């Protein structure tokens, strides 16, 4: 029902991030927070990869996915 | 229906 969310965000992700291993980084953030199950660790990370305004879209991107409650708490987390 | 988990494995494929 929002698989499409998913691939248009990646899609965009892949658009402007050329570069493997910017997708690399990206990959173990994601890995990370499934695992850890941590949002807190996400931000973090995510920034890292994140910090540009052509890699920006990628913080509001991944976001859509965050569950209702993590996404209270990780837009508590965001500059939001 | 675990969203984040989605966009893993739809790059793991758009790897091959």
């Amino acid at each position: 029902m929002d698989r499409k969310v998913a691939r248009e965000f990646r899609h965009k992700v892949d658009f402007l991030i050329e570069n493997d291993a910017e997708k690399d980084y990206l990959y173990d953030v994601l890995r990370m927070y499934h695992q850890t199950m941590d949002v807190a660790v996400l931000v973090g990370d995510l920034k890292l990869v994140i910090n540009e305004p052509s890699r920006l879209p990628l913080f509001d991107a991944i976001r859509p996915l965050i569950p209702l409650k993590h996404q209270v708490e990780y837009d508590q987390l965001t500059p939001r | 229906g675990s969203l984040l988990k989605e966009v893993l494995e739809d790059y793991l494929r758009l790897k091959k």
